[PDB]
């Protein structure tokens, strides 16, 4: 759309008995495709490891 | 003891339209079974 890519996301995560939606009813996110996001993993707290 | 004449020119056969699309498109595999009953099974795939 001009110089802005458009993507439609309809995801489903199921909790309790029924499945829900990721995004709210009708929202829109203005963001960059080169954004920086960090995947951080903590320390395990069990004896065996 | 009749003297009149007759002639047959054309004799059509009218037929009704019939085309199996639901059976042709979807039901493609046939499995004849020699037993008394058939088991069909499903398993859910939802996770908390």
């Amino acid at each position: 759309y001009g110089d802005v890519a458009i993507v439609v996301y309809s995801g489903q995560y199921v909790e309790n008995g029924v499945k829900k939606n990721f995004l709210p009813d009708n929202t829109m996110v203005l963001g960059n495709t080169q954004a920086r996001g960090l995947r951080t993993y903590g320390c395990i707290q069990d004896a065996d490891a | 003891s009749m003297y009149t004449t007759a002639q047959l020119l054309a004799a059509n056969e009218q037929k009704f339209k019939f085309d199996p699309l639901f059976l042709r498109l979807f039901f493609r595999e046939s499995y004849p079974f020699t037993t008394e009953k058939v088991y069909l099974s499903q398993i859910p795939g939802l996770v908390n």
